């Protein structure tokens, strides 16, 4: 899905796009041709080649990284261990600062 | 794996056997990295370098598996005396922000 990748995609310049793009057609192309000892096609048999979402996320996840930062790692190392329900507090404090967020939001 | 980090203080009167019993228990781990560092080493340098020589051990464990490191003498890093009381709050700050970071992620 294009649009879905769009959205995922932020703070993106053109040449990282395109290059994700490459990227993906790369594993593709990898999938249907390995050897080790000696290098081999997969027997010209792959002609029904299909580029799945999978390859995409694969790549976006550990080939083409934004230059301009990104903040998934912090909200990963914060919130290491999740949140958890013991007590109303919890839920009070959340509604509190749901209230907060929409008075900033509409003042 | 829910603690990927984990400290521990030793503690008595001097002259007790301390620094002796910490290289053993490190030693009997059998870990890929281990190191010991000591003020013996960076004896008569300025703050900024204190700063610098801690910055760069640590540095280093968070490029392993898994590590285990030795501060000894912890009293000699920071330049207690008595009267005053006078010491050195930039090397206790960089010591109490360093034994709240976890490492990178599976390490
Ligand atoms: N069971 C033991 N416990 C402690 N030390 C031992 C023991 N057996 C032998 N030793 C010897 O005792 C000495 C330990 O002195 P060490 O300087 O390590 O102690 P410390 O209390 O950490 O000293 P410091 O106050 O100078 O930092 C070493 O010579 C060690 O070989």
């Amino acid at each position: 899905d294009i649009k879905e990748l769009a959205v995922e995609t932020k703070n993106f310049s053109g040449a990282e796009l395109e290059g994700l793009v490459r990227a993906a057609q790369s594993t593709a192309m990898n999938r249907h041709i390995k050897a080790s000892t000696k290098v081999e096609v997969d027997m010209e048999k792959a002609e029904s080649l299909q580029v799945t979402r999978g390859d995409f996320l694969a790549s976006l996840e550990n080939d083409i990284k934004p230059a301009f930062g990104t903040n998934q790692e912090d909200y990963a190392s914060y919130i290491m261990n999740g949140i958890i329900k013991w007590g109303d507090p919890v839920t009070r404090v959340l509604d509190d600062g749901e209230l907060l967020v929409q008075q900033t939001k509409n003042s | 794996d829910r603690t990927p980090l984990v400290s521990v203080l030793l503690e008595g009167p001097p002259h007790s056997g301390k620094t002796a019993l910490a290289a053993k228990i490190a030693e009997e781990s059998n870990f890929p990295f281990i190191k010991i560092c000591s003020p013996d080493k960076m004896i008569g340098f300025s703050e900024t370098a204190k700063c610098q020589a801690m910055k760069k051990i640590f540095d280093d464990a968070y490029k392993s598996q898994l590590s285990c490191v030795v501060v000894d003498d912890i009293e000699r890093l920071l330049d207690y005396v008595p009267i005053g009381p006078r010491f050195s709050n930039l090397v206790l700050q960089a010591l109490l922000v360093l034994l709240k970071k976890a490492p990178p992620q599976g390490r």
